[PDB]
RNA sequence: CUCCUCAUGGUCAGACUAUGUAGGGAAUUUUUGGAAU
């Protein structure tokens, strides 16, 4: 996880909701904070710009590498 | 003010008839008296029933050991 | 000491059914969470009932427009998450 | 078809030959050899004594594997011996497939003579134990004078470089015995086998070297259960303590044996102690004690491992309940059990009906069926009822018969010098009147999964169940039908003392006749 | 024991991996982590129409099972942290054996 | 503890919007932040999934029921770049 | 004070039947041992879904986490 | 375990609401490390119209594992 | 691989960091599911 580290990264929730953004930091329970993060729902369209989120661990199914870092 | 295992050993002690909402479940709740607890709130309840509210009917279970989990919210009736 | 202790529990409690699944290489059947169930034999197990199983033969139940049809398929290495499991049966 | 694969290998020319078979079995693979039907048999080096006459032999790998020594060592140069003895001549012909290390080795010392050495000096400590125990050795000097004759002696004259003994002469002879035997007796005084005092000097016997020297158990184990055994000692303890001995160190180990251990250990009664070493024999003969006690189907290596640690363990169990004895705690009574459990191979607990001769589940149910809980009901019962119960061939119905018979219905009955008179801290006499069923005609044990033969014996005990102490107890072997036995055996302290007296036998389970009494001592 | 060193030791081994939500994952583990955090490579990942991803990291308590090669020696690989423990806890008279 | 548990504590002060497990939206100012993830938060606009729209004054929600924050960008700059 | 681990040590060795959370079973059984997490084993089970007989399934386990009570029957 | 830091909302009557889209107010009495609460005057707030009074003076107590979120009514 | 605990060696005035034959990562706020339909 820790290779992932500043790259663009692209987490499903468990309400099946995607959303993508730069992968700063983690912890023990997977609790991961995401800058710039945007949202998308259905697959563009509803997608929305959050900014900086944290996502808690109990909610992330799984993680992806999106892009490069910026 | 009190703790709410306090509240609790007053319901046992008093042995009052007991109400517990249970969760994520408004269709059924149990009720009966409290004759004992531990620490995972596991309460062992005498004369218990179900009582389904969709007048109001139930099924007389007599002494059920409901683990904590369930427990949404424990009043008095 | 402790450790002794764990086993013992183990072995005496409701444990002794996959326990008894291990060493008799029995088939038991699990009624899982998903609706689907695992009749198989026991190749390991653990505390929170993860379980390596072998011969395994999952049945389900599906809908389609017409009668309900049950369905099954067979997965010779398994294993399987301990959360998932609802019911652990030990049968003839 | 017994010795699951010996079928395929022989139907081809080539024949099984190992020890723990079926015999039935390994005669027809003789006898094919000596027909010529089988031009070819392998053995396993266990089986040299068994000697099939050979026009020739191959002898494949020289490097046996022991867990104990975690390393393949090479053969002994006395089981090459007879290993070429088997064969001979048109021209007798010997191939040996060895390393280039020990080339030189056996080159040498099979075609040349084996120079012959003691090892004496490793079991010194035991030997010396014996020769006090028997109280011919009255001082040190007597030792010395005792160890001039061994062939130890001679030997260490002619080679003293092997020995350690640095100065070859009468006196430096004379100096480093004495060293020897001094240490030696250090060790004993030490461990509680001896005793010396200054007045030549005067040598004694404690409790300890007694038994040991008597069983002829070594040293060391000795010393070992020492430590281990204390009061308030459990039943597993007792038989991790009796795992742990040197004389165990003949019971062989590849690698095998050790990794099936770990896999058998899910089926056992008991977990062995954390804090010793798993591939140590003494975890091997721990688990081979559980797949006696509870009946294992055992892979035929194991079979005769399990023999051998039944060839050592009837001594080994003895000392172990004596020693506790010696030792005054009344827990000496779950010792005799396991004892009983040794000559039998059921647990305490687990079934008193499977300990008569061939019982297995079904059989057992019978028994549930008309409702027998201890062995005394199966004497009462009548030939129709049995031929009921057990439908099976007649060797087998014989010796369950013997066993019946053999095992008494013995009456435990006391008779007490004064009752009124009791005074603290006097040895005080009781006598015992011990009545057996039927007059032995010998006193034969027996058992079908403790292959030796057995001579029957019982304990008489006395003590109190609260304290855990044992005031008493004394072995007897009855040969006639009512006897009578006197424990001498100092009383307690004053107030009222409970006095529960066992009659306990060495060998059968289930035959635990108890009567409780209680005294007033002043 | 632990069956998660179990699945420690499934690196490098192509497995697919049916989820709690219903979800597919075929491909090859790189690593799982003892929470049974599993990352993959080379993944044809179906929701319940594939996508294909070089990377993907799986929270263990997604995971509803892995279904293992046929190919795998259970055998082997079940008996590990014993013989681990066992090594954890790990006189004259020496020589039963002569000459 | 955690590292975001750490930029959550300099979270504290700042104006917050928080989505919960049932859905419904809280953005106002974060008065404290626990170890736990339970938040007291002060006048919030609250925006449900049916899109109605409330004001409360002070709201304190438990750290398990929520589904994520989002938190000004302000704290990007440091020291979590490391 | 009268625990539901004493309750149920007394509940052992005695027909029980054990109502799950989701309510789509039942278990009726002689309650054979239960654990320090409370995990249960029954034997000569019969399930109820519905409240009508599915059929006799025999020795079983329970998870714990499944339970939402058991009574003596 | 960390105690909550409600201590600020003691004595203030305060609207729970609750798993199962359920809602009761009632002012917080006790709490614990567990973040179970017990409430005084509870009033259940049915999805209809009506609120009914469960616990006037006999209070109750409500799972912290249960409570979704706590809104002061008070100051 | 990660977090905690513990141990530890160091540094600062309990915290931080390297290492560990260590313990651990199923009973309310996260990883042994209230989900299923």
């Amino acid at each position: 996880l820790a290779n992932l580290i500043d790259y663009k990264l692209r987490v499903l929730t468990q309400d099946g909701r995607v959303y993508i953004g730069q992968l700063m930091a983690f912890d023990k329970h997977m609790n991961l904070v995401l800058n710039e993060c945007i949202e998308e729902r259905v697959p563009k369209v509803e997608k929305r710009v959050l900014g900086l989120t944290i996502l808690r661990g109990e909610q992330i199914l799984s993680t992806v590498v999106e892009d490069k870092p910026l | 003010m009190v703790p709410p295992i306090n509240c609790i050993f007053n319901f046992l002690q008093q042995q009052t008839p007991v109400t517990i909402w249970l969760f994520e479940q408004i269709g059924i709740r149990i009720k009966g008296k409290i004759v004992g607890f531990d620490e995972f709130m596991n309460v062992v309840i005498d004369e218990a029933v179900e009582i389904p509210v969709n007048v109001e009917k139930g099924t007389p279970l007599g002494k059920i050991l409901l683990k904590g989990d369930n427990i949404t919210l424990i009043t008095s009736a | 000491e402790l450790e002794e202790l764990e086993e013992f529990e183990f072995k005496h409690g409701p444990m002794s059914l996959i326990n008894d699944a291990m060493v008799t290489r029995t088939p038991v059947i699990i009624s899982l969470r998903n609706n689907h169930k695992i009749i198989a034999r026991v190749k390991a197990f653990d505390r929170h009932c993860n379980m390596v199983l072998e011969n395994v033969k999952e049945l389900w139940t599906e809908k389609k427009g017409k009668n309900v049809i049950n369905r099954e398929r067979f997965i010779s290495k398994l294993f399987l998450r301990g959360d998932s499991v609802i019911v652990v049966l030990k049968t003839p | 078809l017994t010795d699951g694969h010996l079928r395929a290998p022989l139907k081809h020319g080539v024949g099984i030959l190992y020890k723990g078979m079926a015999s039935n079995d390994e005669r027809i693979v003789k006898r094919l050899y000596e027909y010529g039907a089988v031009s070819v048999l392998l053995i396993s080096k266990d089986c040299s004594a068994f000697a099939c006459k050979t026009d020739e032999v191959i002898i494949l790998g020289t490097n046996l594997y022991d867990g104990a020594e975690h390393k393949y060592m090479p053969y002994t140069i006395n089981e090459l011996l007879e290993m070429v003895g088997l064969a001979s001549g048109m021209a007798g012909k010997v191939l040996i497939l060895t390393s280039h290390n020990m080339k030189a080795y056996y080159k040498k010392f099979l075609i040349e003579p084996l120079p012959t050495e003691s090892y004496l000096q490793y079991i010194i400590h035991d030997t010396l134990n014996n020769e006090i125990a028997n109280s011919i050795i009255q001082s040190k000097q007597d030792c010395v004078d005792w160890f001039t004759y061994s062939y130890f002696y001679r030997r260490i004259h002619v080679n003293p470089s092997y020995y350690g003994v640095r100065d070859t002469s009468p006196h430096g002879i004379s100096v480093f015995l004495s060293n020897l035997v001094e240490t030696c007796l250090n060790d004993l005084v030490e461990s509680s086998f001896i005793e010396i005092d200054d007045t030549t000097e005067i040598i004694s016997t404690l409790s300890n070297g007694l038994i040991a020297s008597h069983y002829g158990v070594s040293f060391f184990t000795i010393q070992s259960f020492v430590s281990s055994l204390s009061n308030t000692s459990t039943l597993k303890n007792m038989l991790y303590v009796l795992s742990t001995a040197v004389e165990f160190e003949s019971v062989p180990l590849r690698k095998g044996d050790r990794a099936l251990l770990v896999k058998l250990s899910k089926r056992l009664p008991l977990r062995f102690p954390e804090h010793t070493s798993s591939g140590s024999v003494s975890f091997k003969v721990f688990l081979l004690l559980q797949a006696y006690f509870s009946r294992l189907e055992l892979p035929v290596d194991f079979q005769n491992d399990l023999k051998d640690i039944l060839e050592k363990v009837v001594p080994l169990i003895n000392v172990v309940v004596d020693i506790l004895s010696a030792n005054g705690y009344l827990n000496a009574t779950t010792a005799m059990d396991l004892a009983q459990m040794l000559i039998q191979g059921v647990w305490d607990v687990d079934n008193p009906l499977r300990q008569i001769p061939h019982f297995n589940n079904k059989i057992l149910e019978k028994c549930k069926e008309i409702n027998v809980e201890t062995v005394y009901d199966i004497m009462a019962l009548e030939d129709e009822e049995r031929d009921e119960i057990l439908t099976l061939t007649d060797s087998q119905l014989a010796q369950v018969a013997a066993f019946v018979n053999n095992y008494p219905n013995v009456e435990l009955t006391y008779s007490l010098n004064n009752s009124d008179s009791l005074i603290s801290g006097v040895k005080q006499k009781i006598t015992i009147q011990l009545t057996r069923d039927v007059e032995p005609e010998n006193l034969q044990v027996t058992s079908e999964k403790y292959p030796f033969d057995k001579l029957e014996s019982w304990w008489l005990v006395l003590g109190e169940v609260s304290k855990k102490e044992l005031y008493a107890i004394k072995k007897v072997t009855l040969n006639k039908e009512t006897q009578q036995y006197e424990l001498e055996f100092d009383t307690p302290t004053s107030g009222k003392h409970n006095l529960t007296i066992w009659c306990v036998c060495d060998s059968y389970l289930d035959a635990d006749k108890e009567l409780s009494f209680e005294i007033n001592v002043k | 024991m632990k069956l998660v060193n179990f699945l420690k030791k499934l690196r490098n081994e192509q497995v697919t991996i049916e989820l709690k939500n219903g979800t597919t994952v075929w491909g090859t583990l790189q690593s799982v982590s003892p929470q049974m955090n599993a990352i993959l490579t080379d993944v044809k990942l179906t929701l319940p129409n594939i996508a294909s991803l070089q990377y993907i990291n799986i929270r263990g308590n997604t995971i509803r099972q892995i279904i293992l090669p046929d190919s795998l020696n259970l055998d082997s690989l079940l008996v590990d942290q014993k013989q681990l423990n066992s090594l954890r806890r790990s006189a004259n008279k020496r020589p039963r054996r002569g000459l | 503890n955690g590292i975001p548990v750490k930029l959550l504590n300099e979270a504290q002060g700042h104006i917050v919007s928080l989505e919960l497990t049932t859905g419904a939206t809280y953005r106002g100012k974060l008065v404290e932040s626990e170890d736990s993830m339970n938040v007291q938060l002060r006048d919030v606009i609250a925006t449900e999934p049916q899109g109605a729209v409330t004001h409360m004054d002070q709201i304190f929600v438990r750290g398990s029921q929520i589904k994520f924050i989002v938190v000004p960008d302000l704290l990007k700059n440091a020291p979590l770049f490391k | 004070p009268v625990n539901p681990k004493p309750f149920l040590k007394g509940l052992v060795n005695h027909r029980v039947g054990v109502k799950l959370k989701f309510n789509s079973t039942e278990y009726r059984g002689t309650l054979v041992s239960t654990d320090n997490y409370f995990n249960l084993q029954l034997n000569e089970a019969e399930e109820f879904v519905a409240g009508v007989s599915h059929g006799t399934l025999g020795e079983i386990f329970i998870r714990c986490n499944n339970v939402l009570y058991i009574r003596e029957l | 375990v960390s105690t909550p830091e409600l201590k600020k909302y003691m004595d203030k009557k305060i609207l729970l609401n609750i798993n199962g889209s359920r809602k009761v107010a009632g002012i917080l009495r006790g709490y614990d490390i567990f973040l179970n609460v017990v409430l005084d005057d509870a009033m259940e707030i049915n999805g209809e119209d009506p609120a009914n009074n469960h616990q006037l003076g006999l209070q109750t107590v409500i799972r912290g594992n249960s409570i979704i979120s706590l809104e002061a009514l008070d100051a």
